């Protein structure tokens, strides 16, 4: 129901930065969950990125430290700011909300990070 | 050769076994794909129903 | 049809099928309902097809679940089949437990289900352990002990709720209770794959090939599980005058699947032990050797599956029937198979008809268990279907003991008299 | 020697209710090839093992 | 099977009367049925009757030439008669038939005095 | 809570017994009249029950010289309620039975009071009796020597007294009666059970069983007596301790084959030389004489398990009893042959009201709830008990506790007190009447041999130096009173010598000597090769025997041989509640189908026209026969109907009347009804020759002796597919449902049987 | 006991040869036995070919301990005191308006087996009576055997009457005296009156071809 347009998707040599927008349309955001996921070829999307309702962000220890989320309510946009980059980084990126705890996660559209 | 004649003595006792007979399967049959539609359909249904009520209360 | 509707004119029988159904809606309704600090985005984000609601994903070819009833009463299955394999001269307690009657029996009962919340505790822990490892980390928010103590002991709730809903299943239901459960299990998976089969859809044909193909096998698993050799019994203990009929004879009926079910589970904790055990041990070459050659949808782990689904079948045959305490049964309580001592000589007897019987279950059983390989690769369907399994015994059994029970519940109306 | 035989099928029947713990460790394809999820959706309750005088009053 | 008979009364030694013995549970048509009689005192002896219907009939010398049995089978009945009886033939008469077993009648008292 | 109920019922009472006492007789007699046509005009017995209840102890405390205490009043309307009243031994459970036993024969349809044996029933029928006589209703006593007359003369009296044997096989043989008018039962009103535990727990796990003789065999007995008479106690014969279940071995096998000249007994051919062989080996190994029978008068009687009493008519089922026979070289009767057959559980649940009393319910209480739907009610004493319950003297050996014994009984003598010594044979009982015999002590012994002078033995054997040896005869309701001086010497010592299958009936021994609120002492002396240590001793305990030593002149006081004694009766307690449990569900199948038949039989026996009946009879007789020819499937004229014409005319319609012409080509409906209308026709005229009444007796008796004879047939039949239905569970289906459903099958196809039968022989007489 | 050792059923073995006018006849047959109830089931068979005299008059030839007693004429029976000893019958039956048999048997366990050898000689007849005309009905109508005992034989003297149906409508009333001996000489019982009240039936097998009597027979005794 909530369109996504995820921008920021550019060529970064192995070893640098990148900053990914998830720009929503509609602005409510008391939402259980927002985040990232990637699901490369060689399947089984490993979830990058996950902010709770509280703020409580999650990583795994793939990408703890060298990925940092953001989201600013009333101005749409969920920011994943990318440290470090690495060539098996190199994925297309999905960004993702749920709206409550038994509600289906709905997906948004790839962006691929090609970094080599 | 003993394997041979121990094969000859299971389907020596497979003759005395008491199979079902045609209109006990048949029977048995019908049975048991009437439970599987029926409750195919009953957790269908209700799946549907407890998402919409899901739904509705969050 | 008429039998149905003969069913609801009765008051009794009508009132506990639908007893039984609200008990089913209440088991659904509780597999809707998530766990603490599971944090269900990343759930639903783990699978590989698209399944029906949250908390159920398909992993692995499996529609998984993880509800608080994730995991159903698999701990009470597992504590059963130990509890009887304790009984067999390992823990002798246990043996003068089960020799004492109705009251050990009840000693048996209390420590399956003690052991039964032992066991899902741990089924508990290791499985929310490895779902989060599944995930990357991301399944359990604040990934403490406390926190998962809290999920293990939620599930081990959800599991003996179970118990308790099949103890009320079977004590004011249609039947059998955790049979009714284990049965409401795999065929309210059924949709969702029905569903994963038309979201893929000569594919008409083929899929009308495969429900004749289906209905082919469930009309060989009824053929072959109602089916008795019966050793004719005679007892020597009443006169027996005034035309005996021969009619209603007394017997022994032995089937020609005495098994069950049982030997694939022996079968599948051998084919993944190897794996788990070389999983802790971290990729090598013999790492993935042993991966390799333990998966059973190739050919030589096919053949190992194969091969251990036979020989459990005979172990697990011989343990359930048990000849020689038959034979010591048949001799304390005065009986005989016609022409045979009632010693050894019959001991000896029905285990010749064991062996040759369980030959045919054994064959059964195994074909049984590797037919959904064959129709996954010769036939296009997608992994999720596992279509003709071990399942598709536990629902056709489930299925036909419910009908039995509530035929010899209807037939106690229709006591007729000479006069009418 | 039946006590041995008894008690490893008794140790594989718990290697079943704990080998839960091998999902992602050495796989990295996650779910693709571990039986554990069809062996919790396979089985059955095993069926429960089997194991004076009357007088009459003259008319 | 169970033969019944009636018809039986006082009768004088100048008049004649017919007696019936009514068969129940087989046909007249072809079972052969005798006519006996037994007074007090007397044994049992055979005095008239006609086997497989209507083309021969027997009697004894003492009725020979005076009695005669007849039936009807839309009736399934037979009748004997006491047509010129004498005082001497003061009995019960009694109906036999033998389909299987020997079934006999209850016995009519007719008395001529 | 009901017990403030009965408490403030029984205060109640005591308020209107102030109000009841100076009345005269002929003034207290009248107030039956007065409460039979309040009764009869509107009021119900709960109405009724204090002033009843008053009545009745104002006539006690004139006849008897009792007035009922107040627990007696809450034992009383316990009793009323339908409950079980649970007052303890000695506390006065005869004037109990009085109040509502009273207050429920006012309405006129009979009440039963039923006790454990004759004894009791003659006794309490003679005192109460007396009460009930000045009040003015009857009371009839029903003995098992009475006639057919004198038990109808009993059962029309207001109330009965009898055991429950004798009103099960009363009941039983009023359905086999074939006029209703030899019927000695009025309909099953109210029954006041007193010791409900003897009978509705511990004896309903045995059937009443009615036999009728068959046909005698002799030879195949005295042969198979002279073979098991040689058979060396070890080697060719096990006997199991545990259930007293005597095989053959391999060698005895052998031995048995060679000696009958036979070459495999366990052939289809040698099942009744298998059968004998076995009988035999029963009443050799199995069946001690003096334990479990008697020979008196050169006959076998059996000694009673639970009443301790000769069981004069009864035999043992099966060929035992003529096994035994010819054991003991006496006459071999003839066989037997079931006729009928009932339980307890299924006679007492027929009743309509059900009460009892007892001292020993709460243990049981659960079962009584199960079964019953009655609520066990404890009463409180009024005079607490006194009764020194010492514990149990366990000894190794049986000499050494039978030594202990009898010099307890020496030195109890010495003072005075009173011993009643507590055995369970009649071979035990006289072993230590010797035991005492030297040592000079003089006794009374109460077997089951002795008992003529019962009624005589009681009245000394609470006297001053009174011992009395007695078997289980004495420990259920004897009534013990203490002589002049006895009271100060604490009397009536009694000292039992085994544990019972249950704490109820050592329980009741030890009532015996309580007996409301005087002194008394009860010491159980038991030994370590008693019957119940070495039958349901867990082997374990049964190894250190030697290691208490080998002396016996002292107990044994360890703490791991009374948790033994306790577990080998436990476990005693356990078996016989399974045991009953599985006798009560197959008989709940067998107690439907005997519902019906006897039902059904009754309203043949008391219809005064039987035509409807038996043309239903022969109308689904015929149409059974239609569809046994012209199935459903074969519909055009593959039909074989000259079969079913030769069918007809050798079943129904006198070897003629049907052709293949008439039947042709028809619908089995309209081919039905035209050789109904021609069975009609035939009944009229059989109707009309017959008689009319005549006609009616005549088929009564043909439908009667159908199905009584197919009746009996099913009764066998049904036993014989109950031996085998646990090897039905030996293919993992419920062995209950098979049973349930192979024995609808065999219902209705007797019921076919019997019509099939009324049938010919209605149409084809 | 002897007989009392017999209440299962019995092998009952016919052996009958016979002269009538110089022609000759030999039947068999086998059949069961039984006491308790009292019945005789008996497949006969003529081997010889035609039967010169019917079978109506040859089924009193035709093994007479097969008797049902109720509990009281226990003690006044003969039959069950010269058997398993062996038994002898001879009897002269008097046709009225033809000729006399002489009957000539010896019934007696052979081995196990009740063996009724026959031996009958028919003098004094006319052929063109009713019994060589063949003139019976396929029947055999229900009696009463009367019995005493004499003491100067001390054996069995029967005295009755039988009625044969004629296919004419007429009856052959023939009387029957019977002579009844022992063989062993053990304990003899010589009752007072009584009568075998006994009843018959004949009829025939459809599946077999040749010319043969199917016999079944109940009796009863009663009197004492
Ligand atoms: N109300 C009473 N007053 C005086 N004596 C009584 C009273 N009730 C009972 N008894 C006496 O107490 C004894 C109790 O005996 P009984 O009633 O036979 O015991 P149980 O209750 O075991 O049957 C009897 O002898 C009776 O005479
Ligand atoms: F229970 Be009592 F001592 F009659
Ligand atoms: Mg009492």
């Amino acid at each position: 129901q909530v369109q996504l347009v995820e921008t920021g998707g550019g060529l970064v040599q192995p070893g640098g930065s990148l900053r990914l927008s998830c720009g929503a349309s509609g602005s409510i955001f008391n939402m259980y969950a927002m985040g990232w996921y990637r699901q490369a070829p060689g399947k089984r999307r490993e979830v990058v990125a996950r902010i709770a309702t509280d703020d409580s962000t999650m990583y795994p220890d793939s990408v703890k430290g060298r990925f940092t989320i953001s989201r600013d309510n009333a101005k749409n946009t969920v920011y994943l700011q990318m440290n470090s980059l690495k060539p098996e980084d190199t994925a297309v990126y999905y960004c993702y909300y749920q709206r409550t705890v038994m509600s289906q996660p709905y997906w948004g559209q790839g962006t691929q990070v090609t970094v080599s | 050769q003993r394997v041979t004649n121990f094969f000859k003595e299971v389907v020596r006792e497979l003759k005395k076994v008491s199979w079902p007979n045609r209109k006990e399967l048949v029977n048995y049959t019908a049975v048991v794909l009437a439970t599987v539609a029926f409750f195919t359909v009953f957790f269908a249904v209700i799946d549907l129903g407890i998402s919409q009520l899901i739904r509705l209360v969050f | 049809f008429r039998t149905i509707s003969n069913f609801m004119r009765v008051s009794d029988i009508r009132n506990k099928i639908i007893f039984t159904l609200l008990m089913l809606i209440v088991f659904r309704i509780g597999t809707f309902i998530p766990v603490p600090s599971v944090n269900t985005d990343v759930l639903k984000l783990q699978d590989q097809l698209n399944a029906f609601g949250v908390l159920n994903i398909f992993c692995g070819g499996a529609l998984q679940n993880f509800s608080i009833f994730a995991m159903g009463v698999m701990p009470y299955i597992t504590a059963s089949i130990i509890v009887q394999l304790l009984q067999m001269d390992v823990v002798p307690k246990f043996a003068e437990w089960s020799k004492q009657g109705e009251m050990g029996r009840r000693k048996l009962a209390q420590f399956t289900r003690y052991f039964t919340i032992v066991l899902g505790f741990i089924q508990a822990l290791g499985m929310s352990y490895g779902f989060n490892n599944l995930a990357g980390g991301m399944l359990i928010q604040n990934p403490g002990i406390g926190t998962y103590l809290l999920i293990a002991v939620v599930l081990t709730a959800g599991t003996a709720f179970l118990m308790w809903l099949g103890e009320q299943i079977t004590a004011k239901g249609v039947g059998n209770g955790i049979s009714i459960i284990i049965f409401a299990g795999i065929v309210s998976g059924i949709p969702t794959i029905l569903n994963q089969i038309y979201a893929q859809t000569l594919n008409i044909v083929r899929l009308l090939l495969v429900a004749l193909a289906v209905v082919a096998v469930i009309v060989g698993v009824i053929y072959i599980q109602q089916a008795f050799r019966k050793i004719p019994i005679q007892y020597a203990k009443r006169l027996e005058g005034r035309n005996p009929v021969g009619g209603h004879s007394t017997h022994l009926p032995l089937k020609v699947n005495p098994a069950g079910v049982i030997p694939v589970i022996f079968a599948v904790s051998f084919l993944i032990a190897p794996p788990t055990i070389a999983s802790f041990f971290g990729t090598n070459d013999v790492t993935l050797w042993i991966r390799r050659t333990f998966d059973y949808t190739h050919p030589v782990g096919m053949t190992i599956y194969v091969v251990l689904i036979i020989a459990f079948t005979y172990f697990y045959a011989f343990v359930q029937v048990n000849p020689e305490q038959m034979a010591d049964n048949l001799k304390k309580q005065g009986g005989y198979i016609p022409g045979i001592r009632p010693g050894k000589n019959t001991q000896e007897y029905v285990t010749r008809i064991l062996y040759r019987l369980t030959l045919v279950g054994s064959l059964f059983l195994a074909f049984i268990a590797v037919l959904p390989v064959f129709f996954v690769n010769f036939a296009n369907l997608p992994p999720s279907a596992q279509i003709g399994g071990t399942s598709l015994l536990i629902v056709v059994g489930v299925a036909l003991e419910t009908m039995k029970q509530l035929e010899s519940q209807l037939v106690k109306r229709h006591y007729r008299g000479f006069i009418k | 020697a039946k006590k041995t035989i008894l008690f490893l099928l008794t140790v594989l029947t718990t290697v079943l209710v704990s080998g839960w713990v091998v999902l992602g460790a050495q796989y990295e394809d996650g779910c693709s090839g571990v039986v554990i999820l069809k062996t919790l959706h396979m089985f059955e309750v095993p069926f429960l093992l089997v194991g004076d005088s009357p007088h009459s009053y003259h008319s | 099977v169970a033969l019944v008979e009636s018809g039986g009364a006082l009768v004088q030694p100048g008049g004649s009367l017919r007696l019936s013995c009514a068969a129940s549970g087989f046909p007249v048509n072809r079972y052969s049925m005798r006519w006996y009689r037994q007074a007090p005192g007397k044994e049992r002896e055979w005095v008239a009757g006609m086997s497989s219907a209507g083309d021969r009939s027997s009697y004894e010398d003492s009725v020979k030439g005076r009695f005669t049995i007849s039936r009807d089978d839309a009736r399934n009945t037979v009748y004997l008669q006491m047509n010129s009886l004498k005082p001497e033939d003061t009995a019960v008469y009694y109906c036999n038939v033998n389909v299987g077993f020997e079934y006999w009648g209850q016995g009519t008292q007719v008395t001529v005095s | 809570r009901t017990l403030n109920r009965y408490e403030k019922i029984a205060n109640d009472i005591d308020a209107i017994r102030g109000d009841y006492e100076n009345l005269s007789d002929d003034a207290l007699k009248h107030k039956t009249i007065e409460f039979k046509e309040r009764l009869e005009k509107g009021a119900t017995t709960d109405d009724l029950l204090v002033e009843a209840f008053a009545v009745v102890r104002e006539a006690s405390r004139r006849v008897t010289g009792m007035f009922p205490f107040k627990v007696q009043l809450m034992g009383g309307v316990a009793l009323h309620d339908g409950n079980i009243a649970e007052m303890k031994t000695g506390e006065g459970k005869t004037l109990t039975s009085t109040l509502p036993v009273y207050l429920n024969a006012l309405t006129g349809k009979g009440v039963h009071v039923v006790t454990v044996n004759e004894y009791l029933a003659s006794r309490d029928a003679e005192q109460m009796g007396k009460i009930f006589e000045f009040l003015g209703l009857t009371v009839g006593l029903n003995l098992n020597s009475m006639s057919k007359d004198e038990k109808r003369e009993a059962y029309a009296a207001d109330i009965t007294y009898s055991t429950n044997n004798e009103l099960g096989f009363d009941y039983l043989r009023d359905n086999m009666v074939l006029y209703k008018e030899q019927m000695v039962q009025r309909p099953l009103h109210f029954a006041v059970i007193d010791e409900v535990d003897s009978i509705l727990i511990d004896e309903a796990r045995t059937p009443l069983i009615i036999s009728g003789q068959a046909a005698k065999s002799t030879k195949l007995y005295v042969q198979a007596n002279a073979f098991v008479r040689t058979l060396k106690a070890e080697k060719d014969y096990t006997y199991d301790i545990k259930t007293k279940a005597v095989q053959l071995t391999e060698e005895g096998m052998t031995k048995a084959e060679k000696a009958f000249g036979i070459d495999n007994l366990f052939d289809v051919k040698h099942v009744a030389l298998n059968h004998h062989i076995n009988q035999a080996l029963k009443a050799h190994v199995a069946m001690q004489k003096d334990v479990d029978y008697v020979v008196e008068d050169g006959q076998v009687v059996i000694v009673d398990s639970f009443t301790g009493r000769l069981m004069k008519g009864r035999r043992y089922s099966e060929g035992l009893h003529q096994a035994i026979e010819a054991k003991e070289g006496l006459e071999i009767q003839n066989e037997s042959m079931t006729l009928a057959t009932i339980t307890f559980q299924n006679y007492f649940r027929m009743y309509e009201k059900l009460a009892g009393m007892t001292g020993t319910a709460k243990t049981e209480e659960e079962e009584f709830r199960n079964i019953y739907n009655m609520q066990v009610v404890t009463i409180p004493t009024n005079r607490p008990v006194v009764r020194d319950d010492r514990p149990d003297l366990i000894y190794r050996t049986m000499e050494g506790k039978f030594k202990a014994v009898a010099e307890d009984v020496a030195q109890r003598y010495m003072t005075g007190q009173p011993v009643l010594v507590g055995t369970v044979a009649v071979e035990t009982s006289e072993l230590i009447s010797k035991l005492l015999k030297n040592k000079g002590i003089p006794h009374q012994v109460l077997n089951a041999k002795n008992h003529e002078r019962e009624a005589q033995i009681i009245e000394e054997a609470g006297q001053k130096g009174a011992v009395t040896i007695a078997t289980n005869m004495a420990g259920r309701g004897t009534d013990i009173k203490l002589g002049e001086g006895v009271k100060e010497l604490g009397g009536l010592a009694v000292v039992g010598t085994e544990r019972h299958e249950s704490r109820r009936i050592d329980n009741q021994l030890r009532g015996r000597s309580g007996r409301q609120g005087d002194p008394g002492i009860t010491q159980f002396y038991l030994s370590m090769e008693d019957e119940l240590m070495r039958r349901f001793g867990a082997e374990r305990t049964m190894a250190m025997l030697d290691r208490f030593g080998m002396d016996d002149s002292t107990p044994i006081q360890s703490k791991m041989v009374s948790r033994a004694v306790e577990s080998s009766q436990k476990r005693v307690e356990g078996n016989n509640f399974d045991s009953r449990k599985q006798l009560l569900q197959y008989d709940d199948v067998l107690r439907q189908q005997r519902e019906v038949i006897y039902k059904q039989r009754f309203e043949v026996i008391d219809s005064e026209n039987l035509r409807e009946i038996v043309e239903n009879m022969i109308k689904s007789s015929l149409e059974r026969a239609i569809a046994a020819y012209t199935p459903r499937e074969e519909l055009p004229e593959e039909w074989k109907l000259d079969g079913l014409v030769d069918l007809i005319n050798t079943t129904y319609l006198d070897e003629g009347a049907l052709e293949k012409s008439d039947i042709f080509g028809k619908e089995p409906d309209e081919m039905l009804e035209l050789i109904m209308d021609r069975i009609i026709t035939k009944y009229n005229e059989k109707e009309e020759q017959f008689g009319k009444e005549q006609m009616r007796e005549f088929e009564k008796v043909i439908v009667l002796r159908a199905v009584d004879s197919k009746w009996m047939d099913h009764i066998d039949a049904m036993d014989q597919l109950r031996q085998g239905i646990h090897l039905r569970a030996y293919a993992q289906t419920n062995p209950l449902r098979e049973y349930q459903m192979e024995g609808f099958a065999m219902f209705e196809h007797m019921i076919e049987s019997i019509e099939d039968e009324v049938a010919k022989f209605v149409m084809k007489a | 006991k002897g007989e009392e050792l017999f209440t299962g059923v019995v092998p009952i073995l016919v052996e009958l040869d016979g002269d009538v006018n110089g022609h000759k006849f030999s039947v068999s047959g086998e059949g069961e036995g039984d006491a308790t109830y009292g019945k005789l089931t008996l497949k006969f068979i003529c081997t010889t070919g035609k039967l010169p005299v019917p079978w109506p008059t040859l089924v009193t030839t035709f093994v007479q301990c097969f008797s049902r007693y109720p509990d009281h004429m226990k003690r006044h029976d003969f039959f069950k005191s010269a058997m398993p000893e062996g038994y002898v019958q001879e009897r002269t039956i008097s046709f009225k308006d033809d000729g006399n048999y002489k009957t000539r048997a010896e019934v007696k366990f052979e081995g196990d087996t009740l063996v009724n050898r026959i031996e009958l000689k028919g003098i004094d007849f006319k052929e063109d009576g009713n019994i060589l005309g063949h003139k019976l009905e396929y029947n055999y109508n229900s009696h009463n055997v009367y019995i005493t005992a004499d003491k100067q034989k001390n054996g069995i003297k029967a005295n009755f009457k039988i009625r044969h149906n004629i296919e004419d409508g007429s009856v052959q009333l023939a009387d029957h005296y019977q002579q009844n001996t022992p063989i062993g000489d053990g304990p003899v019982l010589l009752p007072d009156n009584h009568y075998l009240s006994t009843q018959s039936a004949l009829s025939k097998d459809p599946n077999e071809k040749r010319d043969h009597m199917v016999l079944l027979e109940f009796v009863t005794a009663a009197g004492i």
